[PDB]
């Protein structure tokens, strides 16, 4: 089943403001978006990547009695979504994924961010 | 294998007979110890009654010596409720290797070894419970006693006060 | 005023006669847009669907899904 | 900075009585001179704690220090507070708590020692902190109001701001119908009750909740779309229509015919999970149960002990020296797993895994569930649950999942190389058979509880309520479905009355009314259906209402007893040659019968005996003869 | 006093004793099963591979006994695999009760008999691991002798089947 | 306190703290005779019952003894069999407070031996 330009935007937007994404949410959703790289839709890698909402959402995701943690199977989810953007990449336009893991890691690490405040997974 | 099973059966059946007199010497014991407790509850029952009917300011070689044997008696009373706490500790243990035993009856066969085990389980625990029903029944009238004590000891206490204030009152007010 | 332990027995029905035709029956064969939208909306939607209240129950949810998913798989 | 933060994130009793010791010094300082800034900067600072991305919204920081600045807050005085930060407060707080009811855990592990009632439970941790931020909004709606309504007064209220207020309303509203019948809703029943009583006026309060009843999810639009009710929801809109005049005005505002269409609307979109003849059938073919011995248990690492044991039904003895299954982690290993496989899915409620309790280091530090309905594709339930220190793991699952399969993830202990467990236990039903062992928000019912009580609390109007109910289309379908329904919530009499009252305040319904118990029930992808009953089918329900219409003393008695005499003909007629003409109830015929005699011996006022023509009566006897 | 607790400890020595008896005799029949089910093991590998020796029609009337002879070994392996399951249950149950033995020991100052207990506890523990060993190599070889009466089943029948589908082809096509 | 350890096996814990129902937090404080430099915080759990572990442990430390400052928010201490906390910056200590968490998953605390270790400013024990 492959989703078009605009189901991908909502999708995102979505994620962007939806409040209650507890782990089995984010979950399905980085599974969702694993799978949504390899859709055929301009690369749907590209899409995902230029969007800054994209951003938004793994943000959130990695801002967070339960440990802190997130286990394996969701860490893992997050590790093969990165791996299917960075290679659907690869070969067309690396720089921006470069750009987005630094602008990612920029937004985490700047004061308030998930690594100043030692929150998320 | 006829043999196999059958010694290995009769051998679950020395356990489960072993482990009751064991747990019969252990009640034995815990009873003991529990029965010493016992009684050194109800002297600190008695003993208590006494220091009531010591109250009030009077010679301290009767009140504050008879306090002192309540302490004594306290004494006694902690150190073997120590030990039957240690006693019943093992007691436990003895009624969990006993229930083990009786399960391995079971995986055996031998279910007649496995039913006289949880018979003598139960006649033992039921008497420990008795005397545990003893023990409380002793502790129950050693509180009724503190009950008594602390009744008369606060009224003391309460008008010593009341007229150390009024005698207070009698000077520079 | 229907239940959903014969909605059990209709998606297993549903499901074994699609998959049990020598062609095959495919779910567009079956249900036409709105049927199908409607369909997933109650897996799906918000007026079928309130959080930890679902159409059904969750065995109708997951009779109603395994019945997509086979009509599918015997398509594919 | 201080309340927003392997160590504990409490700061312990030192720092957090230092705290209060702080704040309990400006409170006596500032008590005889000017306490409205420091009320205000309570709320400005418990405004900033609750915004998004704050402290409490993200559940950072010392919990117990915020609770003890919460438990502070609630005993201050707000007076002279301006409205501005109140209502900043009341919509950030009211936000927090819907987002924190709406954002609930999917599982749910405790401690044996916890006994705390869940947010979700109502008429009775970060559960205490938004119930102290709920009791703080009910002490500020209650405020009255100065001249200007710019600022707490010392005879409105902050409620009529809170009232005005949609978005606030809405929260609140929706927030307590994800409640089910202190915690969390109590404080939101609670508020809800203290607007009511507060409201200026009672059209004040309807708003909301008629707003609320005329829109779905998240204010959603839609033909199927209805608002979640529940009992404590539904049990304070009965509180709200309580009286004559709150009643008037729900019924002058379209209150009557929105729950009518709402019940013919959701009747609709809803299917009866109530068990049916097709579970009888079942089990005809042959609180929870232990389906873990039934199952394969494996884990990934190669080199595990093999865990059968565990599934056993019967747990080893509590002293048992050896754990039943030890696990020997590497060094580098953090995680160890073990995937309980099922022969058939179930719908799984709990989970329970026994550690060791004789060596209770070895207890894992922390567990990860994952559920797969098929059993193939696993997926994280939730975080893993903190379980170091615990004697026993129960991990209840708040929402019951189809699960096939079940991946227990444990981590490395905290201090030790192995882990050893006793039983695990995986608790659920089945579909059908033996171990297949609120209503209001699950089924329509709580609009006809809703329609019953407008009928009934006052019967004064009665006769306006059911003059503005009857017109809906497909009511009468409906609540006939309803009242042939398993119990659901509504026990059959109140549901009779319901359908006495709308049948008799007009003849044309009555007919209706007498058409559907008797002849066809039927409605009249989004229209009504009810396609669900048979036709004509009686019970004591039924044979009362139609002894009721025929028995009933008014205008159009005449015409319903027609009717009645017209149905036993017509089903006279088929019988000599619609289902319900097929197929006549022998009780319906029986109380035709019971109708007619006791007319006669209560003298009424229309000519009964015209109506009994000799040629009806030849009818009856040919029929009985054949 | 120091007598009860003297004879408590001698008590729970023979709880101690009575156990290593019944983990002794659990062990020996254990052994046993185990070493008949290894026997059955050998012995069902052993015909494996003259069956695969007997693969294909070169010998239909020895292939079908040998056959045969394989289910009746299928039988008694499996038998006997269940038995002394079984078996090494009751022994596991054992272990546990000895241990909880030594327990009890540890617990009323029988050190020289919790000692003992544990030093028997672990003779036997090595002794059983050591048949367990042979039982598991065993496995492991009639495992590898079905994998490969497996793999040449499946080839010679593989290239009979490919026979016969060219065989079909060599008439009336 | 003992210098001495119980056995590793003691059956019983050395020292047990039953916890009323409203209370959440245990307090031991070790006066010293004199100050000393405090380095490092030993306490050890009973191992027989780790279930009476406290869940954490809030240390305060005093160098008049008599004004308690807490070091840092409590260490979470269930399912550790030894408690050890390190002083980064070894601070003077003539009082110690422990506050030690009711356990989860039990009622009473049980512990064996606190140990504080550190040096004097003079004496034999006073050894970038």
């Amino acid at each position: 089943i492959s989703l078009n330009q605009a189901s991908i935007t909502s999708f995102l937007t979505v994620l962007a403001w939806y409040p209650n994404t507890l782990l089995r949410t984010w979950c399905l959703v980085l599974h969702s978006l694993t799978l949504m790289t390899n859709m055929q839709l301009e690369s749907t890698a590209h899409l995902l990547v230029s969007d800054p909402n994209l951003i938004h959402v793994l943000v959130k995701f990695l801002s967070g009695q339960h440990s802190p943690q997130v286990g394996p199977t969701a860490t893992q989810a997050m590790q093969e979504f990165l791996t299917r953007l960075q290679v659907h990449l690869s070969s067309t336009c690396p720089q921006i994924f470069s750009e987005f893991l630094l602008k990612l890691i920029h937004i985490l690490s700047t004061e308030r961010g998930a690594f100043q405040t030692g929150q998320g997974p | 294998s006829l043999s196999s099973e059958a010694l290995m059966r009769r051998a679950v059946s020395l356990v489960t007979d072993s482990t009751s007199t064991f747990l019969s010497q252990t009640t034995y014991a815990l009873i003991e110890a529990i029965t010493e407790y016992t009684k050194a509850v109800y002297t600190l029952t008695s003993l208590y009654r006494q220091y009531t009917s010591l109250l009030g300011k009077m010679n301290s070689e009767e009140e504050d010596e008879v306090w002192q044997v309540i302490i004594g008696a306290r004494a006694e009373m902690t150190s073997k409720h120590q030990e039957y706490l240690k006693l019943e500790t093992t007691w436990m243990t003895a009624v969990g290797l006993s229930e083990m035993a009786a399960e391995a009856a079971y995986q055996t066969g031998a279910d007649q070894a496995s039913i006289t085990a949880r018979n003598h389980i139960q006649l033992v625990k039921l008497q420990v419970e008795e005397v545990h029903q003893l023990s409380r029944k002793a502790e129950t009238k050693l509180a009724e006693a503190q009950i008594e004590e602390l009744r008369q000891k606060t009224q003391e206490e309460g008008e010593e006060r009341a007229e150390s204030e009024q005698e207070a009152y009698l000077r520079e007010d | 005023t229907c239940h959903a332990d014969l909605l059990l027995f209709v998606c297993k029905v549903l499901a074994r006669i699609a998959n049990a035709t020598r062609p095959t029956i495919h779910l567009c064969e079956i249900v036409n847009e709105p049927q199908l939208e409607r369909l997933l909306l109650l897996l799906v939607g918000t007026d079928f669907n309130r959080g930890d209240i679902s159409w059904g129950g969750a065995w109708a949810q997951y009779s109603l899904t395994c019945m997509l998913q086979d009509i599918l798989a015997g398509e594919l | 900075k201080f309340l927003s933060g392997q160590h504990s994130p409490q700061v312990g009793p030192t720092a957090t009585q230092a705290m209060q010791e702080f704040l309990t010094r400006l409170q006596v300082h500032l008590s005889s001179t000017c306490p409205q800034i420091f009320s205000e900067f309570l709320l400005k600072l418990i405004h900033i704690l609750s915004t998004e991305r704050g402290a409490f919204q993200t559940g950072q920081g010392p919990l117990d220090a915020q609770v003890k600045l919460l438990e502070f807050t609630l005993e201050q005085n707000f007076e002279v507070v301006s409205v501005s930060t109140i209502s900043a407060v009341i919509e950030s707080v009211t936000f927090l708590v819907h987002h924190y009811i709406t954002c609930s855990d999917k599982v749910m592990s405790r401690s044996g020692s916890d006994s705390s009632v869940g947010a979700r439970a109502c008429f009775g941790t970060r559960d205490q902190l938004m119930f102290d931020l709920l009791k703080l909004v009910n002490i500020l709606v209650q405020l009255p109001l100065s001249g200007n309504r710019e600022y707490s007064a010392r005879p409105a209220y902050v409620a009529d701001l809170v009232l005005a207020n949609q978005q606030i309303m809405s929260q609140i509203l929706s927030a307590l119908g994800l409640c089910n019948s202190i915690s969390v809703g109590d404080g939101l029943f609670t508020i809800l009750t203290t607007l009511s009583k507060k409201a200026s006026t009672v059209h004040m309060m309807l708003q909301p909740i008629l707003t609320y009843m005329a829109c779905g999810y998240m204010g959603r639009q839609g033909s199927l779309a209805t608002c979640q009710l529940s009992e404590p929801l539904l049990w304070f809109i009965l509180r709200v229509l309580d009286t004559s005049d709150a009643l008037k005005a729900f019924h002058d505002m379209g209150g009557v015919q929105l729950i009518c269409n709402n019940m013919v609307t959701s009747t609709r979109a809803i299917v009866n999970t109530a068990r049916s003849m097709v579970s009888t059938i079942m089990k005809f073919l042959d609180g929870i149960h232990n389906f873990a011995p039934l199952g394969t248990i494996t884990s990934s690492s190669p080199t595990a002990q093999p865990a059968e044991v565990l599934l056993q039904a019967t747990p080893p003895h509590r002293r048992a020296r050896s754990a039943a299954w030890s696990y020997i982690f590497l060094p580098e290993e953090a995680w160890c797993d073990l995937t309980i496989h099922l022969p058939a899915a179930v719908l799984l409620k709990e989970i329970h895994i026994q550690p060791h309790l004789a060596s209770l280091a070895t207890c894992p530090s922390s567990v990860s569930v994952e559920v797969s309905a098929d059993g193939v594709n696993m997926l994280p339930l939730s975080t893993p649950v903190v379980t170091s220190g615990l004697t026993y793991i129960k991990i209840q699952l708040v929402k019951a999942e189809v699960a096939s399969a079940v991946c227990l993830r444990l981590h490395r202990p905290r201090d030790a190389s192995t882990l050893g467990l006793s039983q695990i236990k995986l608790l659920g039903l089945t579909a059908f058979g033996t171990t297949s062992s609120d209503q209001v928000s699950k089924t329509s019912i709580g609009w006809l509880r809703l329609l019953h009580h407008c009928l009934t609390h006052i019967s004064d109007l009665e006769g306006m309520m059911a003059s503005a109910a009857a017109p809906t289309a497909n009511l009468l379908q409906t609540c006939a479905a309803l009242l042939m329904s398993p119990y659901c919530g509504m026990h059959s009499p109140n549901i009779e009355v319901v359908l006495v009252k709308i049948g008799l305040q007009s003849t044309r319904i009555g007919l209706k009314l007498i058409d559907i118990l008797l002849r066809n029930c039927a409605a009249s992808l989004n229209s009504p259906l009810l396609f669900g009953r048979l036709n004509g089918l009686s019970s004591d329900s039924t044979i009362d209402i139609l002894y009721q219409l025929g028995t009933t003393q008014d205008p159009g008695t005449k015409d319903r007893i027609q009717a009645l005499l017209k149905w036993v003909s017509d089903s006279a007629r088929v019988a000599a040659m619609e289902y319900g003409l097929l197929m006549p109830s022998p009780s319906h015929l029986h109380c035709v019968a019971a109708i007619l005699w006791h007319s006669y011996e209560l003298l009424v006022e229309y000519d009964l005996p015209a109506l009994l023509d000799q040629e009806l009566f030849e009818l009856l006897f040919n029929w009985s003869m054949s």
